[PDB]
């Protein structure tokens, strides 16, 4: 009941060698779906998923120009914030972005946003009314008076408010097979004896789309979260996600402990123990 | 698609 | 200003020394965009490593996977190799075939 569509740049400075490198890279959900790199042979704007070798040459033509376009922008807020910092020519720097929308399945645009990122600190945000800015420090003070001055606010939010949703609409419908697919997780458990004297039960959930999912290791049926360790989300490598949460045990208790793994793919939630065989 | 109306910092 | 890389080693499809499979290594969360990844086999990289593009998370930190094909066996032990501005170790890692 909620989908997204969002656009990431960076840009990054190359001390003594030239031009930055830029990167423009577009996600539906969690799926990319087209990349720019100017590191490239022909930087073009290229699909990066089946259903996007659809769309016209039109297509191809206007966003590869787009984003030549962020790129000589970017070529220069590189100069402008290392102005505005001080800072000098022997080092390298980046700018970070991210905008894009949230829509609700009713069609309704849940949250809009653009925000920033220079040297990986936060920079400037536009808020949730889309109407004012955030600005971390003096630098993006600056950025905020001109975008004011200018009312740049007003564009951005008729962007949210209406390519970014209608575009997100259109891409949902291409990639359907793909994008609105439940894809199960086969779930397992280990254990692993810890020199302690007691034992680490690992849940592990295996091939499983989208990502959102919630592993939870309980005691005699109530949960365990404060004390449960776990690793980030992890590529299959090959669209699948995987992860694995693991609690410390008593030897003797490994039966009465279970892991709770609900995920879109399933219908009722799994519950997975150790078996020892 | 991307936004197109940008503006410098 | 430099957030450090959270490499891990795993492998697609559960160990199995023959049912040929793939040797991943997921290196997140780290900053500046430059790293350097690299297999290993018992100690010599492996050659053609086929890696995704550089891509980055909603706290601006970046992530990547490198990977490529192989085939588990009880001798033999795979790790992976990492430098970054951020790494005062240019840290190699070793697959563990339990996490």
């Amino acid at each position: 009941g909620s989908h997204s569509l969002r656009y990431f740049y960076t840009a990054v400075s190359r001390p003594g060698l030239g031009e930055p490198r830029f990167i423009a890279v577009g996600y539906v959900d969690d799926t990319e779906f087209v990349r720019f790199d100017s590191d490239a042979e022909n930087p073009r704007m290229e699909p990066r998923a089946r259903w996007m070798e659809r769309e016209g040459p039109e297509y191809w033509e206007q966003q590869t120009r787009i984003a030549k376009e962020w790129e000589q922008i970017y070529r220069v807020d590189l100069r402008t914030l290392r102005g505005y910092y001080n800072q000098s020519e022997g080092g390298s720097h980046t700018i970070q972005e991210m905008y894009g929308c949230d829509v609700g399945s009713d069609g309704s645009l849940l949250r809009g946003y653009r925000q920033d990122a220079y040297d990986g600190r936060d920079y400037i945000a536009l808020n949730e009314d889309l109407k004012t800015w955030t600005a971390a420090d003096f630098a993006a003070q600056i950025t905020r008076n001109k975008w004011e001055r200018a009312r740049y606010a007003e564009r951005l939010r008729a962007y949210l408010e209406g390519t970014c949703v209608e575009w997100l609409s259109r891409y949902l419908e291409l990639g359907k097979e793909t994008l609105l697919r439940s894809d199960p997780p086969e779930a397992h458990v280990t254990l692993h004896p810890r020199p302690e004297g007691d034992v680490t039960l690992r849940c592990w959930a295996l091939g499983f789309y989208p990502a959102d999912i919630t592993l939870t290791w309980q005691l005699n049926g109530e949960d365990l979260t404060q004390d449960m360790e776990l690793v980030e989300t992890r590529p299959a490598g090959d669209g699948t996600f995987q992860k694995w949460a693991s609690v410390v045990v008593p030897l003797g208790k490994e039966q009465n402990y279970t892991c709770r793994v609900e995920h879109e793919g399933l219908p009722k939630p799994l519950s997975q123990r150790w078996e020892p065989l | 698609a991307q936004f197109s109306a940008s503006a410098s910092r | 200003i430099q957030k450090t890389p959270q490499i891990q080693v795993y492998s697609r499809h559960p160990p199995e020394n023959g049912k040929p499979n793939f040797l991943n290594c997921y290196v997140s969360q780290f900053h500046p965009p430059q790293i350097e990844i690299e297999l290993l086999k018992n100690g010599k990289k492996i050659p053609n490593i086929e890696m995704s593009d550089l891509s980055f998370s909603k706290d601006w930190s970046f992530y990547i996977l490198a990977h490529t094909e192989f085939t588990p066996t009880e001798t033999d032990v795979y790790a992976c190799r990492v430098k970054h501005v951020t790494l005062k170790e240019p840290k190699t890692v070793t697959w563990d075939r339990d996490m």
